[PDB]
């Protein structure tokens, strides 16, 4: 996307959670923007010494090299469950005799 | 909770938002030198001051979380640049004053110029003009006239510019702990958090000294054999076991000799390698100088360029409305983006500078996947020592003929390689001696070893017993030649060209063992061995994350620097050096002046 995510000047549009106290479980979204406590320093919400902001802004240009270039990723959760499936492959008619 | 885990929070947010302000820096810094605009000299000041009080606002925190409770040695060199706070250890005053002082210098080297006796109205300035004069000119008073009045007007007047640059820039160190700003430079190898591989940084000095005995030989023959050569030139100023004067060393300060082989010449009816003329009937552009040299990476084993790099590359200068420095030069910006900024024409050194200005970012691309902190040389030396190793091999008649621009009928032999490696040793053996003498001079003025009353005593007193050369005119210490070095006054490392030479062989000597070839230096072509680029990417990835001693012992095996390859690629013109020098006295007496009769 590269052509298109990306502009001069930067695009801070799209974030990235860089800390959190812990590992997220499959299929868990969360938007929480608690700051990180690092060390015993008392954050709760404020910033400061071991208080960090976990949330952070990738810089997007399209002067960016390869590995670092924006790519626009469409992950496609395929869930079957007990209830009957809905979304079906193609079906491709042909001619009839 | 640990000074280790907490360091790493603070370095791991530290990353992301210093490489997004360090790249706009660059950023602004190359649109301008590429290009001048008046919104590019704004934003180049604002970015480069933005990042710079960036780093000095948050080495607050950073100077919270010492390196002896931290484990990781990652997390510790990354804190090393932050521990040092830049100008806030330095009192307001000496702060304030320390950039004037730094930024007249550069003022004064820019400005400066030296009129011609023999034409009043034409006056030339320092870069190119007195430094064009002084490489072409072979006359005794046209030297001079330009060399003795420089340091008057301009070495006199950088003098108290220079007392201040070493007590101003001491007092940092010791506010950092080290001895004096000799030794900061002596903290750029200094390594410290592993166990063996911990650099002294007082081995320093012994370690560019027993070096500097081995250059001796090698340096000993070829004095003398240019020595011998300016004698019959000037028989009454030049004496043949004594120095030879200081403004015919070929350049403004003595740097590289490379102007004087046409009088030192081995052999006239043999022919010489040169790609110049053969670029001509090849018929290859700027674009397909990179181009070829992208094939080269990849024969050897190196990771390929991207299009953006030869895409945006800047390859000449569209005239004076977007001007572009045409000193090769390769900028460093990140988030994978990375140019060279050069004027690139037909030549043989342009296609050995092409290897050269992509090798730093042959050596870019390598350490990118490290944090930003760990995104660097792990010296000063490196830098310029990786573009070398490439333009070695590519130089060797086995990948000019494979590429087609040498003719296969040309004659390699004894003679043809002399007249090669004696034109590339006035650019290297002149360059050693040299720089060796100069930051060893730095290191003991900046200690206080020397007062100031002695510092040109003991400048030209250390230039006869080391380089071999003598004053035409007498300098009290009113006068200072290390001032107007380019490196001195913009507070840049001029050693690294004597660490260069024993880093870039060493790199180009190991590789050949996995290259297959035996020998003399410069008939090794690591050009189609792919075993080349996978030994030395190796070391190129890892940066200053690892002691610079590590990286260098993965491929040479030694922890030091090495003369022995210096000796074995100019062994056909050592030995014939020494051939030459029968008839004539090797070394060099400090007794001999050409004003003393």
């Amino acid at each position: 996307s590269n052509n298109l995510d990306s502009k001069v000047g930067g695009n801070y549009n799209y974030l990235y959670r860089l800390f959190r106290k812990s590992n997220l479980k499959p299929f868990e979204r969360d938007i929480s923007t608690e700051i990180y406590q690092a060390g015993s320093t008392p954050c709760n919400g404020v910033e400061g010494f071991n208080c960090y902001f976990p949330l952070q802004s990738y810089g997007f240009q399209p002067t960016n090299g390869v590995g670092y270039q924006p790519y626009r990723v469409v992950v496609l959760s395929f869930e079957l469950l007990h209830a009957p499936a809905t979304v079906c492959g193609p079906k491709k008619s042909t001619n009839l005799v | 909770s640990t000074i280790e885990e907490q360091a790493k929070t603070f370095l791991d947010k530290f990353n992301h938002e210093a490489e997004d302000l360090f790249y706009q820096s660059s950023l602004a810094s190359w649109n301008y030198n590429t290009n001048i605009t008046e919104e590019n000299v704004q934003n180049m000041n604002n970015a480069g001051d933005k990042w710079s009080a960036f780093l000095k606002e948050q080495s607050t925190l950073a100077q919270m979380y010492p390196l002896q409770e931290i484990q990781n040695l990652t997390v510790k060199l990354q804190l090393q640049a932050l521990q040092q706070n830049g100008s806030s250890v330095l009192s307001e005053d000496k702060s304030k004053r320390l950039n004037t002082i730094l930024n007249t210098m550069s003022t004064i080297y820019s400005t400066g110029k030296v009129c011609n006796p023999d034409n009043p109205q034409e006056c030339l300035l320092l870069e190119p003009g007195l430094n064009e004069i002084m490489a072409n000119s072979l006359d005794y008073n046209e030297r001079l006239w330009a060399w003795e009045s420089w340091r008057s007007e301009v070495g006199k007047q950088l003098r108290p510019l220079y007392e201040e640059y070493v007590v101003l820039k001491n007092e940092m160190a010791r506010a950092n702990h080290y001895e004096d700003y000799g030794d900061y430079w002596r903290g750029d190898y200094e390594v410290n958090g592993v166990d063996g591989y911990d650099y002294s940084r007082g081995q320093l000095i012994e370690d560019v000294e027993h070096t500097f005995e081995e250059i001796k030989p090698l340096y000993e023959h070829l004095h003398a054999y240019v020595r011998a050569k300016l004698m019959n030139a000037y028989p009454s100023y030049i004496s043949p076991i004594g120095c030879l004067p200081a403004h015919l060393l070929g350049d403004m300060w003595g740097r590289f000799w490379t102007n004087l082989y046409s009088l030192t010449v081995p052999f006239g009816q043999k022919p010489n390698i040169d790609v110049t003329d053969a670029m001509v009937d090849q018929a290859w552009d700027a674009q397909r100088i990179f181009k070829e040299a992208e094939k080269f990476f990849v024969s050897v084993g190196l990771p390929n360029m991207t299009q953006g790099f030869w895409e945006n590359s800047m390859l000449t200068d569209p005239g004076n409305v977007q001007k572009a420095v045409c000193h090769p030069t390769a900028w460093d910006l990140g988030k994978g983006d990375f140019r060279i900024l050069m004027c690139t024409k037909v030549t043989m050194d342009d296609f050995l500078t092409a290897h050269h200005e992509m090798g730093h970012i042959q050596y870019d691309m390598a350490y990118a996947a490290q944090p930003f902190l760990l995104r660097n040389g792990a010296n000063e030396g490196f830098h310029e020592a990786v573009g070398e190793i490439m333009s070695l091999s590519a130089a060797t008649p086995k990948h000019l003929k494979s590429i087609g621009l040498l003719s296969p009928d040309f004659q390699e032999d004894n003679e043809t390689e002399i007249n090669f490696l004696l034109k590339q040793a006035l650019t290297i053996v002149g360059t050693l001696p040299f720089t060796y003498m100069l930051e060893k001079w730095r290191w003991m003025v900046f200690k206080g070893e020397i007062p100031k009353d002695q510092w040109m005593k003991k400048w030209w007193e250390m230039k006869r017993e080391i380089v071999g050369v003598v004053e035409p005119v007498p300098h009290d210490e009113t006068y200072c030649d290390p001032a107007s070095l380019f490196h001195v006054s913009n507070d840049y490392s001029f050693i690294r060209y004597y660490t260069r030479t024993l880093y870039q062989f060493q790199f180009q000597e190991a590789l050949c063992q996995a290259a297959k070839h035996e020998g003399p230096l410069h008939k090794c072509d690591i050009s189609n061995s792919t075993e080349a680029g996978q030994k030395l990417f190796n070391m190129l990835r890892l940066g200053k994350s690892e002691p610079w001693t590590l990286a260098l012992e993965n491929v040479v095996g030694a922890k030091n620097m090495n003369v022995r390859p210096l000796l074995n690629y100019f062994e056909p013109l050592f030995t014939w050096l020494k051939d030459q020098n029968k008839n004539s006295f090797v070394g060099w007496s400090t007794d001999w002046s050409p004003y003393a009769d």
